[PDB]
């Protein structure tokens, strides 16, 4: 496929890494009793191997001769999964992050003491920022257009 | 007393009530800025205005379909139809046209009551009215534009603007169309809910 | 009982209750939803 | 509204929090960790106490009524600790999310009294109907006070509110007692009246 990688679904490195793990755990299983809690315990280990490893072949996954998923960032749309599409809801999470600390900030930066409230949180008015985040994008972008969001000469 | 969107909440200072479909609703305070208060009133009626055409566009040939009255293509359906033009066509000329009159809308958002003539024909100019309701040509039956009419069209395009929202995430985990989910939930709505479709 | 909300409002606190309850989230969500290299929805 | 200093207390002999004078109803001077000192926990754990009482008061007889014909030749009503797991005409997260949001509406309007009385005493559709209620956790009106009861002079108002707040209390052991029991014990709760009752000397929570 792309940069010579071929598609976890056809790769044979990627089919005997399944194997290989899947037979190490039952190797450790036959020393346990079938009705025993280890026993169950490898059982849901052995389970939850061939869920990831089905997933990652059934999304497209692209593998290299290691028989490993890599990922390809650079845009291309068969692979937005891997990188674009969580960035875009990364940048969503960590722009409400800054903008909410951002809001309280400016909220109590008028008190007597304004070191008070960032020693001892005023969690009443955390509480009403904290869902101001969610439309961030655009009251960051409206105090962009309208000289808001960066103090004047400094 | 203007109408309380929460009957304990009071009412935000900057939304005074002079705008029509004012119920003191802001939590998040995206419009305490007055000229964002005035970019805002012109995306929730641009908005709602084509979430209505939009939502009229997606039910109504749906349901006339599925009497049988007509067959009209379902509304996610209705572009992979085949048409007299190629679809890449289709955009450039709804590219430009639309390049060339929200530009002009947009023009008179900034500055109001700039682009009110004609630059073609220097005549036949649009009489002075406001920002959000341009009047002349625009107004062919003389309507009064006064409030309870402008409330009942804001009124209007928010249920359609949730009514669009319904219905794009309706036929993501349904399948069908909007009319077909209402006939689905009308046949046994105890036993076919968002909680069954899940 | 002002005094000890007051407390409870600490910065240390506050961390410890806040990093718990998202602690314990990540720790449901990689649960129901184990691995996962990618997102899967498009 | 009418403090009173010899009330009977619930520790005789000791001194009564300086918060708890006596003017709410049920007050015996109990709040050792003093959790409600200050006016506004005070008031606001208040409404709770009420609300919880009231709940419980209807589970106490939505158990001890219904077990209690059922073990007679009477009815046929199930468990109240496995009536959850009973299908019923729809499944129970339909019946779940309607609750939700019909309850939600009732605990809505609720809240916008707690935090702002009288600015919900009015039917948004029909605003003649009105609650009659001045007091907050009393509401009034036709709906919640049909008979009349609750509107009347102090001290009356007060041993009534008194005996509201006893039965509730009350009922909030109880319910917690038939949890606790069914836990314990095996059987619903009837079963363990009567097995108390055969033998109190041995039938105990020594028993197991
Ligand atoms: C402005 C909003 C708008 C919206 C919400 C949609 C939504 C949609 N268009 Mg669409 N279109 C829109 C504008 C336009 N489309 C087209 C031309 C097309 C074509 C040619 C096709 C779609 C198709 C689709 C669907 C893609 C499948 C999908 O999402 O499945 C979930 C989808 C429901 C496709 C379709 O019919 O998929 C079934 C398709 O083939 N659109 C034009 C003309 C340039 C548009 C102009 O505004
Ligand atoms: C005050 C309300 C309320 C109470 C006390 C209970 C109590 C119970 N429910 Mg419900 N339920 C309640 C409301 C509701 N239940 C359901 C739907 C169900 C279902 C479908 C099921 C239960 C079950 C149970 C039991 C689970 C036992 C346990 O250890 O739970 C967890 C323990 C706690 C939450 C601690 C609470 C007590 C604490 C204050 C001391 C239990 C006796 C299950 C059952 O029958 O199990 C045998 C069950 O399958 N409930 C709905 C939706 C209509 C409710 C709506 O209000
Ligand atoms: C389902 C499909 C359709 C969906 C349609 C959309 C629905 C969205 C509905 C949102 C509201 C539903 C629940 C409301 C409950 C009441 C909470 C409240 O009292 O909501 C209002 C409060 C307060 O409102 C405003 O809050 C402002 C924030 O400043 C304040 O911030 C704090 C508020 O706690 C402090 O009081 C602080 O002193 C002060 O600076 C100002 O106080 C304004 O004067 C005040 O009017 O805000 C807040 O908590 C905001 C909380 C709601 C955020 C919603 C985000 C949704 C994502
Ligand atoms: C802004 C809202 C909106 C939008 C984007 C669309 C978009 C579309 N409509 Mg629609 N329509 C709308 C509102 C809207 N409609 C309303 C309010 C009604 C009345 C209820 C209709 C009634 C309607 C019918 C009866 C039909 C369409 C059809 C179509 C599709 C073909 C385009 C066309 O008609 O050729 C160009 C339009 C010219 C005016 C020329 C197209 C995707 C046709 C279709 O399904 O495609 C086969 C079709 O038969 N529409
Ligand atoms: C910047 C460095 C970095 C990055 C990018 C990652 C990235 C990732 N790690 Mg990892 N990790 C790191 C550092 C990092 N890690 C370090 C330093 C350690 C040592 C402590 C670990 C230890 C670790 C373990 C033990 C595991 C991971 C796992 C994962 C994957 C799980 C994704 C997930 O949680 O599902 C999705 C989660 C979400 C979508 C949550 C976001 C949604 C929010 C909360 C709400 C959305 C509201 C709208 C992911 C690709 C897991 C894995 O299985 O790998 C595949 C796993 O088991 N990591
Ligand atoms: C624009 C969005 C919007 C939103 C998100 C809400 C949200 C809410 N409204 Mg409301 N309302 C709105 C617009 C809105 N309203 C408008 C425009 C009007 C004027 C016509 C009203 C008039 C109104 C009244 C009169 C009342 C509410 C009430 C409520 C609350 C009831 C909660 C519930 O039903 O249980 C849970 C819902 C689930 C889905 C679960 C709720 C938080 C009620 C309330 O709680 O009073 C405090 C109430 O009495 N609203
Ligand atoms: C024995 C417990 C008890 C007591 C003494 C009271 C007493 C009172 N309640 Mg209350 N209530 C209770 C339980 C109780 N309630 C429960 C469990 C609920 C939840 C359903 C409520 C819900 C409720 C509301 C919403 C309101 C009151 C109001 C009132 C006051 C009105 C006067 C009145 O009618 O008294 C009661 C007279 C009695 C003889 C006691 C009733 C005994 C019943 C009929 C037994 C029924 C058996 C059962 C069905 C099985 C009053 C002080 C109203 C108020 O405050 O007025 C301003 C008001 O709005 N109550
Ligand atoms: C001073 C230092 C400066 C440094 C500057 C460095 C710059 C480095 C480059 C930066 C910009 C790189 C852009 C690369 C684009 C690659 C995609 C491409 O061109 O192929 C074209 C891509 C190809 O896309 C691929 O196609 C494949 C089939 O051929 C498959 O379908 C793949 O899934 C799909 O990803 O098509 C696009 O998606 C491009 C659409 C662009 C539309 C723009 C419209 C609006 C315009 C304005
Ligand atoms: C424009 C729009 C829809 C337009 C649809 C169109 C043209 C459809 C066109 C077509 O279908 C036809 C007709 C025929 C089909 O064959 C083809 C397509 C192409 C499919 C929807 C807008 C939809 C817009 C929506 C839903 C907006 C919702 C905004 C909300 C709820 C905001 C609320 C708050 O912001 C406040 C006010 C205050 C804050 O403090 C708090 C929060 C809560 C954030
Ligand atoms: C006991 C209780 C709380 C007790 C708390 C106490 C004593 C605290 C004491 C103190 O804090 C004070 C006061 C002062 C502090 O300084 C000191 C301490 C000491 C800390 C609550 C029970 C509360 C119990 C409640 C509210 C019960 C409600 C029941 C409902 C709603 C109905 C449920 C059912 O419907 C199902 C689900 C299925 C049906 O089949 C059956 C029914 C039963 C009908
Ligand atoms: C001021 C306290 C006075 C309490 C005095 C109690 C003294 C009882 C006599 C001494 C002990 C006799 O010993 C006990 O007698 C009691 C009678 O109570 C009986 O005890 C019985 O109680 C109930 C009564 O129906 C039976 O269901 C149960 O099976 C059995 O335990 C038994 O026969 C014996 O276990």
């Amino acid at each position: 496929d792309i940069a010579g990688l071929t598609p976890c679904k056809d790769s044979k490195q990627f089919a005997k890494r399944e194997k290989q793990s899947i037979k190490k755990l039952e190797s450790s299983l036959k020393l346990y009793a079938p009705d025993s809690a280890p026993a169950l315990a490898i059982n849901a280990t052995i389970e939850k191997t061939k869920r990831r490893f089905d997933n990652y072949g059934k999304q497209g996954l692209l593998c290299g001769a290691d028989g490993l998923p890599h990922l390809i960032v650079s845009g291309d749309q068969r692979h937005w999964g891997e990188f674009i599409t969580p960035g875009i809801l990364f940048l969503y999470i960590a722009g409400w992050i800054g903008w909410v600390g951002r809001s309280y900030l400016i909220a109590i930066r008028d008190d007597k003491k304004p070191t008070q409230k960032e020693i001892i949180i005023d969690v009443p008015l955390a509480t009403g920022l904290v869902f101001r985040g969610f439309s961030w994008p655009i009251a960051a972008y409206r105090e962009l257009l309208n000289g808001e969001l960066v103090a004047k000469d400094v | 007393k203007k109408g309380e969107w929460l009957p304990g909440l009071a009412s935000p200072g900057y939304l005074t009530g002079s705008l029509p479909g004012d119920n003191g609703f802001d939590p998040l305070g995206l419009a305490e800025d007055p000229e964002n208060l005035k970019w805002f009133v012109q995306a929730e009626l641009v908005n709602g205005r084509w979430a209505m055409l939009g939502v009229a566009g997606m039910l109504l040939p749906e349901v006339f379909t599925s009497i049988g009255i007509i067959n009209v293509p379902k509304w996610y359906d209705a572009g992979k139809e085949e048409y007299f033009a190629s679809s890449s066509t289709l955009f450039v000329i709804e590219f430009i046209l639309f390049h060339y009159v929200e530009i002009r809308r947009w023009q008179d958002i900034k500055n109001p009551g700039s682009v009110n003539q004609d630059p073609i024909f220097k005549q036949y100019s649009l009489p002075a009215g406001e920002v959000g309701y341009p009047g002349g040509i625009f107004n062919p039956l003389n309507f009064a534009p006064t409030l309870e009419a402008k409330e009942k069209e804001i009124a209007n395009g928010r249920l359609a603007m949730l009514a669009f929202l319904g219905f794009i995430i309706q036929h993501n985990v349904t399948g069908k169309g909007p009319f077909d989910n209402l006939l689905q939930h009308i046949s046994d709505p105890w036993h076919n809910t968002i909680v069954q479709t899940l | 009982m002002r005094d000890l909300k007051t407390y409870l409002s600490v910065a240390p606190v506050a961390s410890t209750l806040w990093f718990a309850a998202l602690a314990g989230l990540l720790i449901e969500i990689n649960r129901f939803f184990p691995d996962a290299l990618t997102f899967p929805f498009f | 509204t009418v403090a009173e200093p010899d009330r009977p207390l619930w520790f005789p002999g000791s001194t009564p929090p300086p918060w708890l004078d006596g003017s709410l109803p049920g007050d015996f001077g109990f709040d050792p960790l003093g959790l409600g000192s200050d006016p506004e926990s005070l008031r606001w754990n208040v409404q709770a106490e009420l609300v919880h009482s009231r709940w419980a008061m209807l589970g106490a007889a939505g158990i001890f009524i219904p077990e209690f014909l059922t073990k007679l030749g009477i009815l046929n009503t199930p468990s109240w600790y496995t009536a959850g797991e009973q299908e019923y005409f729809t499944d129970t997260t339909t019946l779940f999310i309607v609750e939700l949001v019909f309850i939600g509406w009732a605990e809505g309007r609720r809240w916008a009294d707690i935090l702002n009385p009288g600015c919900v005493n009015t039917d948004p559709i029909f605003p003649n109907n009105k609650l009659t209620g001045t007091d907050v956790g009393y509401p009034g009106g036709l709906w919640f006070d049909p008979l009349g009861w609750g509107s009347a002079s102090p001290q009356k108002l007060k041993e009534l509110r008194t005996k509201e707040i006893k039965n509730g209390r009350l009922a909030m052991l109880a319910v917690m007692g038939a949890w606790f029991q069914h836990i314990y014990t095996g059987t619903g709760p009837i079963d363990n009246l009567f097995a108390h009752l055969a033998d109190p000397g041995h039938a105990t929570i020594f028993a197991a």
